[PDB]
């Protein structure tokens, strides 16, 4: 009865793609990261409503040599995407266009969701992406953001609550 | 010396000898020394472009593999909706 | 010249005083854009040293999992055959 | 429920391990090959004498820098060791010295059967170690030699016939 849920996580070198996927399936942070080559595949079952999930993420690399022929792979009937950037880095944010353009051009349904996460906001002084920006670019192309920690797991959006609310959502096919 | 005369020519005697230590040969030299430096260089290189595409490889075959897999399953609970409408 | 002048000679030495400058040019600009050439490679090599020391990292745990698991596949394999004595 | 033989295959690079030990599970010649990076397994099952039988064959790296700190996995409770050399070199002859003393360092039984292979037996022309020397050198370490081809699999010593051989020995316990 176990259904799975393919959720990959998108986004620039060095955001925390690895320790956010990490955190949410192991529950500690990385002892050390290296560049995600290709992809790396972490899964976790829940109980959602009496129902066995497994979330199955796919952690990308963010690198262009270290993801160059994987694309076709990620998208391929992808249940949800999950966008990433640093809060301390503007740069990565000024990236989201043209990660949200490989997906509008990879996805085969007009119908996955997509959610916008900043990480690191741990780093509070030295915060580059306000969170009014952020909030208006998740408003305008229909996702829900979300600030958060790796690293400190329970700060202002708990890690656990975004992939778990994701989850949630995608079970019962709900807004 | 002050005031030079032709024995100072006895000094370009010196200076055929201290250019002739780089000169000409030096330059022989070290364009094949570091003729060589190029290749180390890029069969390194080349080595590099080897093992990363090779990884590249093996992590699309296993992502293939992995959505295969999903498929397979889903099909299964689809099949299994299916026999439960009845 | 069948008999050599002052002048064959002069002009001679300021041919080569000409040559001369132009391979210390020619020298001067390999002199260093090869020392540069070398910090490429050693940049390129310790790349290849990271990348074959993290997969070399990758199949020691492999090969270390792979044996606790014969391991105890072995023992519960004994586990069932003393089971069965009693 | 079933035994599992852990039988290693060590030797230079180049001289034909992998292709012997997929020509063993897979049943086929490589489509290609790169160098061994650690190690690569490959399993087979097969039934002797009415039990069955899986033979773990690993395909270990012969360079250097690709077997780095392994040796100790390789060895961990190891039931048999195939030892490889290119029939068509002379120079991996002449390692299988070098490769004896590092089985003899890291074994932790005296009774680990040991075989001896020379591969690419269908390069006739260009044979660089006569049968007598490799069986000479066999013989005086108390090792059957075997002369196969990996990519023709029917020359001389039938690649099946001595992995066969061999796990008819371990689940015996017979000598060679
Ligand atoms: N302070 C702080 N640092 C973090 C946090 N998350 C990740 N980092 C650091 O950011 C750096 C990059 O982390 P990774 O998870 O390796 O980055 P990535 O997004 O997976 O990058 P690629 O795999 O190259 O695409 C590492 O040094 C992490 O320790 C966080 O929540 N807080
Ligand atoms: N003609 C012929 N060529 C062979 C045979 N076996 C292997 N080769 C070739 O020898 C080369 C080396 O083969 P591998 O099996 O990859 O050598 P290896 O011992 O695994 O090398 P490493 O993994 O680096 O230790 C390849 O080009 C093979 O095609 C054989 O039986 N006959
Ligand atoms: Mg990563
Ligand atoms: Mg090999």
């Amino acid at each position: 009865r176990s259904r799975i849920f393919k959720i990959i996580v998108i986004g620039d070198s060095n955001v925390g793609k690895t320790c956010l996927t990490y955190r949410f399936c192991a529950g500690r942070f990385p002892d050390r990261t290296e560049a995600t080559i290709g992809v790396d595949f972490r899964e976790r079952a829940v109980e959602i409503d009496g129902e066995r999930i497994k979330i199955q993420l796919w952690d990308t690399a963010g690198l262009e040599r270290f993801r160059k022929s994987m694309v076709q792979h990620y998208y391929r009937n992808v249940h949800a995407v999950v966008f990433v950037y640093d809060m301390t880095n503007m740069a990565s944010f000024h990236s989201l266009p043209s990660w949200i353009e490989e997906c509008k051009q990879h996805l085969l349904a007009n119908d996955i969701p997509r959610i916008l996460v900043g990480n690191k906001c741990d780093l509070r002084s030295a915060i580059q992406v306000p969170t009014d920006l952020a909030q208006k670019f998740a408003d305008t192309h229909s996702m829900p953001l979300f600030e958060t920690s790796a690293k400190n797991p329970n700060d202002n959006d708990h890690v656990e609550a975004i992939f778990m609310t994701l989850a949630h959502k995608l079970k019962s096919h709900k807004p | 010396m002050l005031e030079t005369n032709c024995l100072d020519l006895r000094t370009k005697l010196q200076d055929l000898e201290v250019a002739n230590q780089t000169l000409k040969d030096e330059y022989d030299a070290l364009q094949i020394t570091f003729t060589a430096l190029e290749e180390k260089l890029r069969k390194t290189t080349e080595e590099n472009q080897e093992l990363v595409t090779r990884w590249m490889a093996e992590k699309a075959q296993e992502a293939n593999r992995l959505n295969a897999e999903n498929e397979k399953d889903s099909r299964r609970r689809q099949a299994r909706l299916q026999k439960e409408l009845a």
